[PDB]
């Protein structure tokens, strides 16, 4: 009847499967429910070989990061009290310092557990909800928020330091990016398509500067750019654009060091010389720090809905929609290796460390990769 | 190029309609000019409004084609990943509710559950510009006076098909009504004004509460006349106390003097059957229940598919205004006015039809004239009714009806005779109050019959008047000559539209005889709808309807026969054969009589037996009860909801009809009719569709319970009734 | 000829409550009557600088009640007389 | 369909109107004056000798036709 | 339905169609031209022509908005003289909705609506073009047409006599003196008027009228 009159607008087919090397699924565990219907950025965070798994019900999970052996975790949704049970929309990744591991909700809550135990060790009802992941800074936490405000809070017990508005369109794509602390200064990218950098206090800025090309009228062209967490090498700033324009700048002022083509990013990573990036039409490309020159450039993962890359044991990787993993070469572009994980659904970003890959699929599960 | 002709391919689920007006909106016309180049801007364009209605995946593909003049044809071509689905609606900084309670209430929705996939999760801005209003008023209902959406927030996914809304909030605190103060300009009315203000100062403030006390206070101001007046709502607020002592600022405004009541439609109704349904008079000051009462007037009327007040101002003249009555006449003007047909067409082989009109556009004085003619069984029965509503413009009114009727008993369930009957009336009508009626008049009726089939529940009447006719026979006659009084009441109020939604309507007619006429019963009929909109708006309905009635001879001569309650007709209860339910008749023996052996003639012993024999004949009985409980929906198609109002209904149809007088140990070898007992039900649904002729009606029931003499099919169409 | 029937309460003219009255006087121009009163629901149509109130009431089969307010002007619509009667009886 | 198969520039409605009522005046007595006759109803003294609708050439005008 | 030969050849089918009295068929031929061909020298004369053939065949409604569309688009050109009598012409015929009335019934107040905008357009025709060969029938219609308003004033006048609204019956005989008071409808309307004013009893008002309509017993 009707059901092929509707349409479906084509998600490519999955490249080639041989490989340079095969990788494997050295253990997985269940975290929950999770990102279930719901998109959100909720990636695990591994430090002291312990993986600081979470899940969007509200569970915080730590595993020890060689075994799908378990360590302390705990719910964090509302204690029902006869009234209806709510999950905490737990959100905004997983970070950890020091004696406490801080994760963000998309509610008013980011919630400070320990290291040492399970319990929360403190809870601030930040200005609209934690899309964002937390960051640290040695005695700060600095976080942004559907509400487009960043907020800065105090380590120990979570009071917040300051708050900054960075303005919002209408049709936000997330109100969502991580601060990043470098040379001593935040930089934080704001969905009108603004990137501002403040001095680590009272607010007070080192700049603005606006990354809003293409400027066209429908709000759907003009999501506004920037929800991708910005990154600094050298005082170099990098920059991006769900459309729009990648970008190298200046941290001191905010000046522009280069302009680049690529528009359709909401994803991408930085090494010690060379840019990753990722794609909504799902193309993966490096460049280089320096003016942002094309390395490679390639197609073959075409509206995939990729994750964030990251560079992982000296190849590219990213995940791909239908669960796959995707290992890519450092600067030919071609893959390396593939692999098939989930099977429900993963387009949250990768992370990487102590030589682990790790992803939480969609359906709440956590998978441990090596290569 | 002349854009000669656009195309267009896909486009689902979003209307032509829109996309024609929109490329208008765009800049681009059937035979503008365009160019190649320009194709690039008017994909986009559409795109764009694509992305306006929430297709924010959506793309856009163009083709263009020379004419042989080079002239151009714009074919466009669109492509879709299933937009604007939503993952999560959002709340923030809400502590009093738990979010789901809030979201409840919205047009928009998250998980459209497993138990119904009726509604929808796509995204609309038109949709949450209200929804957040939506918000609003229920924490303001729940009197959170300092409640803000602060900075509310719309999120889409980085698959452009996905969307989630956050909206971030500070309620404050609820707030208690500890203080209402009301000033201003109120000529007087304070007296009722503070009267709809009364609260307990421990009461909860609450936004609905205040917005119908303003609501309230312009009712009572149009009331007396003051019909525009500025109405202002100011809390003062404690917010250390966290109270609200309300403030309500009128300034009357003049009392409007009504310059002009104006008609507007009308065009077969001439101005008089509409301006005498008004209670509130040109030339005198407004009162707005009363102009509401007119429009009520008009719907009960039942004339007019919408009726629509506007209290139009009148230019160049302050304090006057024009009461503009639009109107839109049901039937659309067609010609002999509202005009009846029917068939009964149903599971039967055979069929009973109607024809008729009814409608005041008729000749003299301007008297109404309303004819019908019908058959059923072989009966032929026709009537002429002369009416005028307002026989003087108080709205007393006069109607009188001479008819003629026929029966020849060739089955149909119509007991073994020929009977005719012949009778007029002379009504005269009384309206006693806005909402009622009241007749009184007199009848006459002529019956003479012939071929009598000795028949227990007539044949007792018969031989209680005396003069019968000879049992072992059927070549048997009869006759009886009546005057009588014709008198009847009626309670009507609908909020009608045309199919009513709410208010009830009662009708009680009934009649005695002059006394010694050849009866000498008395009848009392009562018919009722009741109707009421679930959740108290008139879009979704529930109807309960009654009859009853009663007859019993006053001095002897029990009601005859040739007047009982038939039921079963499929406006009184669906299912049953149109006279089937109640009693079935009992005949007494005879061989035959006036008999044709290639043709059946029930209970002849050459057919059958020799004694007291049943038939599923009925005479439907002198006593009866009936209920219909109707549950009340629409039904899109092609002809869509808005555009055609077309009414479907469920329903519990109830029916029981029986015999006061049933000598149940007498004549007891036979289903005792002196009780109700054999109640019937039937499940049904029925549909309403009305065209140049009329409403059409297609019903479909079969009964819940269903004895012996209920004769039934499963579906049958009709039309009319009228009222 | 009249009998006992719901005749729905017809008003007619105008609202004459004695403290909207009492703002008549003499000096007044139309100007001013015109909100003292309200508008003039009826006028002369024959050319006399005439303005005509009634509050007229009818409460159903039983009752009337009328205020005939009678207000003429020098040319110039500056009031000059003034008549009140409640309404004689007769048929 | 149907249709009375000629003079295609009848009223659709009736002709009556061409007879149905004259300009009957109205003139007020001595002392009083009948009030303004209120504008747009007023109509003029027309020419006349103009057509009147049973005969005209209803047929729209023809525009110059050419390319 | 239509082929898009050249312009002058459908434009030569349209005019056959509309003499043959083809009037569907010449409608959509008509619109096709105008579609296909909107913004030639022929979009006058189709415009004109879409009015005729909305109003023959009684399509009434889509003629009285082809009738807006040329005035809008076109408010200087020769026969707007034409466009303005079909206004007029248009929305006199939409009162007489059918035929079956013939044997009596009276019409004239059924509604004034669109009697009086037929009026007010046939008021801008004859006082803008009286030199139009219309001007005549124009004044024709205008008068019946005025009447017929005056006819439907009266009918007011009438029903609120007999409900007695005798503010009402006064100031709509007053209206009726103020507009269109030289008809056969006002001068049968002021003895219920005089009625009006001596019910409310102002025997002193009601005298003027009782002396005017005495000195047009004539």
């Amino acid at each position: 009847l009707f059901n092929s009159e509707e349409d479906v607008v084509k998600m490519s087919p999955l490249p080639t499967v041989e490989n340079q090397f095969t990788p494997t699924t050295a253990w997985s565990t269940s975290v929950g429910s999770g990102i279930g219907n719901f998109y959100s950025n909720l990636h695990p965070a591994l430090a002291d070989n312990v993986v600081y798994a979470a899940d969007r019900a509200g569970l915080v999970k730590a595993l020890n990061a060689d075994d799908g052996k378990e360590i302390w975790s705990v719910s964090l949704a509302e204690k029902d009290g006869w009234f209806s049970k709510e999950p905490a929309l737990l959100s905004g990744g997983v970070t950890v310092s020091g004696g406490h591991v801080y994760i963000g909700s998309e509610k008013a809550q980011v919630y400070a557990l320990n290291t040492s135990d399970g319990t929360v060790a403190w809870q601030t009802k930040v200005a609209g909800e934690a899309l964002s992941r937390p960051v640290v800074s040695d005695g700060l936490v600095l976080i942004h928020t559907s509400n487009g405000q960043l907020q800065a809070l105090n380590e120990a017990d979570g009071a917040v330091k300051w708050t900054v508005n960075l303005d919002m369109p209408s049709l936000s794509l997330r109100g969502e990016s991580a601060p990043t602390t470098a040379f001593g200064a935040a930089v934080v990218g704001g969905d009108n398509g603004r990137v501002s950098a403040v001095l680590m206090e009272q607010g007070q800025m080192i700049w603005q500067q606006r990354i809003s090309q293409a400027t066209g009228s429908t709000e759907i062209d003009r999501l506004s750019d920037v929800d991708t967490t910005p990154v600094v090498v050298n005082g170099v700033v990098f920059a991006l654009a769900y459309n729009g324009n990648l970008t190298a700048l200046d941290l001191r002022s905010g000046q522009i060091m280069w302009k680049r083509e690529l528009g359709s990013v909401n994803d991408f990573i930085v090494d010690g010389n060379r840019i990753y990036l990722v794609d909504q039409n799902d193309r993966v490309m490096a460049l280089t720090i320096d003016g942002g020159v094309t390395l490679w450039t390639q197609s073959d993962l075409l509206h995939r809905l990729l994750t964030s890359p990251v560079l992982y044991n000296g190849n590219l990787v990213v995940g791909d929609s239908e669960g796959y993993l995707h290992w890519i070469n450092v600067e030919d572009g071609r893959f390396v290796a593939q692999q098939k994980v989930d099977s429900s659904g993963f387009q949250t970003e990768p992370v990487a460390a102590d030589g682990k890959l790790l992803i939480q699929a969609k359906d709440g599960t956590v998978y441990s990769i090596t290569r | 190029p002349t854009i000669a002709s656009i195309t267009f391919s896909g486009n689902k689920s979003v209307k032509d309609d829109m996309l024609k007006q929109n490329l208008e909106a765009s800049g681009v016309r059937v035979g503008e000019s365009l160019d190649r180049t320009t194709i690039a801007d008017i994909e986009k364009g559409l795109e764009d409004f694509y992305y306006s209605v929430g297709k924010y995946s959506a793309s856009v593909k163009a083709v263009v084609t020379p004419l042989p003049r080079n002239r151009v044809d714009l074919k466009l071509v669109f492509q879709e990943g299933v937009s604007a689905e939503i993952q999560q609606i959002n709340i923030v900084g809400n502590h009093a509710f738990t979010t789901d309670e809030l979201i409840s209430h919205f047009q928009l929705r998250d998980e459209v559950p497993w138990w119904n996939v009726v509604g929808d999760r796509k995204y609309q801005k038109q949709k949450l510009a209200g929804d957040l209003e939506t918000l609003r008023s229920y924490y303001l209902d729940r009197g959170y006076a300092r409640f803000n959406i602060d900075s509310t927030q719309v999120s889409l996914t980085p698959d452009k098909k996905g969307i989630y809304v956050t909206v971030n909030i500070t309620e404050g605190d609820q707030y208690k009504l500890s203080g209402v103060e009301v000033s201003g300009n109120l000529a007087g009315h304070s007296a009722e004004i503070e009267q709809l203000t009364k609260i307990e100062p421990g009461e909860l403030y609450n936004g609905t509460k205040v917005t119908k006390m303003e609501d309230d206070i312009k009712k009572l101001l149009g009331r007396y006349g003051y019909a525009y007046p500025r109405v202002q709502s100011m809390p003062e607020i404690n917010d250390a106390d966290k109270t609200v002592k309300l403030r309500v600022n009128v300034d009357a405004g003049n009392r409007f003097y009504v310059r002009k009541i104006r008609f507007e439609g009308n065009d077969t109704s001439k101005d008089a059957v509409l301006r005498r349904e008004m209670r509130q008079m040109e030339g005198a000051w407004l009162g707005s229940d009363l102009v509401d009462q007119g429009k009520e007037r008009l719907n009960r009327l039942g004339f007019f598919e919408t009726v629509d007040t506007d209290t139009q101002r009148v230019p160049g003249s302050p304090d006057q205004v024009d009461v503009v009555y639009k109107v839109k006449e049901r039937n659309t003007l067609v010609p002999r006015g509202s005009f009846n047909f029917g068939i009964g067409y149903g599971t039967e082989s055979g069929v009973s039809f109607q024809a008729g009109v009814q409608q005041d556009n008729w000749l003299g004085t301007g008297y109404a004239v309303g004819i019908n003619g019908t058959k059923n069984d072989y009966q032929t029965y026709a009537e002429l009714s002369v009416t005028n509503p307002y026989f003087t413009v108080d709205g007393v009114s006069l109607g009188g009806r001479l008819f003629y009727n026929d029966f020849q008993a060739d089955d149909a369930d119509l007991s073994d005779y020929t009977n005719k009957s012949y009778g007029t009336d002379v009504t005269l009508g009384f309206p006693i109050n806005e909402y009622n009626s009241l007749r009184a008049g007199l009848g006459y009726v002529h019956n003479s019959l012939s071929n009598m089939q000795p028949q227990v529940a007539m044949w007792r009447y018969l031989y209680s008047m005396g003069e019968h006719p000879s049992t072992s026979d059927q070549d048997n006659s009869f006759k009886t000559d009546d005057f009588t009084f014709n008198y009847g009441w009626t309670y009507n109020k609908l909020d009608r539209g045309y199919f009513p939604t709410d208010g009830s309507r009662v009708n009680l007619t009934g009649k005695v005889t002059i006394p010694g006429s050849d009866n000498e019963y008395y009848k009392v009929t009562l018919d009722t709808a009741t109707y009421v909109p679930i959740d108290d708006d008139h879009k979704w309905v529930v109807l309960g309807r009654t009859r009853w009635g009663y007859g019993d001879g006053l001095g002897g001569k029990e009601m005859p026969f040739y007047e009982n309650f038939y039921a079963g007709g499929s406006s009184t209860v669906r299912g049953f054969q149109s006279n089937t339910i109640g009693p079935k008749a009992v005949y007494f023996p005879h061989q035959a009589s006036n008999y044709d052996p290639d043709y059946d003639y029930e209970c002849a012993t050459q057919d059958g037996a020799k004694d007291l024999c049943k038939s599923d004949d009925a005479v439907g009985g002198n006593a009866m009860a009936v209920a219909s409980l109707e549950f009340i929906t629409p039904t899109p198609f092609i002809s869509d909801k808005y555009a055609n109002s077309v009414r479907t209904s469920f329903f519990w149809d109830m029916g029981t009809v029986w015999d006061t007088n049933w000598d149940s140990s007498q004549y007891s070898g036979y289903p005792d009719y002196s009780d109700p007992s054999n109640i019937r039900m039937s499940a049904g649904i029925a549909l309403q569709w009305m065209s140049p002729l009329g409403p059409l009606v297609f019903s479909y029931a079969q009964p819940f319970k269903k004895y012996d003499g209920d004769k039934a099919e499963q579906f049958q169409f009709n039309i009319g009734k009228t009222w | 000829l009249e009998r006992v029937v719901y005749r729905p309460d017809i008003n007619q003219g105008n609202y004459l409550t004695a403290n909207d009255v009492s703002k008549i006087r003499v000096g007044m121009t139309q100007q001013q009557v015109a909100y003292a009163l309200g508008t003039p629901l009826m006028s002369d149509p024959f050319g006399t600088n005439t303005w005509f109130y009634v509050f007229r009431q009818q409460p159903g089969h039983e009752g009337v009640t009328q205020q005939t307010l009678t207000l003429t002007f020098n040319s110039s619509g500056v009031l000059t007389n003034i008549d009140n009667k409640p309404a004689l009886s007769g048929n | 369909c149907s249709s009375d198969s000629r003079y295609k520039r009848q009223v659709s409605g009736d002709e009556a109107y061409l007879e149905a009522a004259p300009l009957a005046e109205l003139h007020a007595p001595a002392g009083m004056i009948l009030p303004v006759t209120s504008g747009d109803y007023a109509i003029p003294v027309t020419n006349g000798s103009g057509a009147v609708g049973k005969a005209l050439d209803i047929r729209p005008p023809a525009q110059p036709l050419a390319l | 339905e239509v082929p898009d030969n050249p312009p002058n050849e459908i434009y030569a089918t349209a005019q056959q169609k509309l003499q043959d009295g083809n009037w569907r068929q010449a409608i959509t031929q008509l619109e096709a031209l105008d579609n296909r061909y909107p913004f030639g020298p022929y979009s006058q004369q189709v415009q004109l022509d879409l009015i005729y053939a909305y109003y023959k065949n009684a399509d009434l409604p889509l003629a009285q908005a082809a009738i807006d569309r040329f005035i809008r688009l076109n408010p200087t050109h020769p026969n707007i003289d034409y466009v303005m009598y079909m206004r007029g012409l248009t929305n006199m015929a939409l009162d007489d909705s059918a035929l079956q009335g013939f044997f009596g019934v009276d019409r004239s107040d059924r509604d004034p609506q669109h009697a009086r905008a037929a009026f007010s357009d046939f008021s801008k025709l004859v006082r803008g073009y009286p030199n139009s060969q219309y001007t005549t029938d124009a004044t024709k219609r205008l008068v019946f047409l005025k009447d017929r308003l005056a006819k439907y004033e009266y009918s007011v006048a009438e029903y609120y006599t007999e409900r007695g609204a005798w503010v009402a019956v006064v100031n709509r005989v007053e209206g009726m003196l103020r507009d269109y008071p030289d008809t056969q409808a006002t001068r049968d309307a002021l003895p219920l008027m005089e009625n009006a004013y001596r019910q409310m009893q102002m025997n002193a008002q009601a005298e003027k009228v009782a002396k005017i309509i005495a000195a047009n017993s004539s």
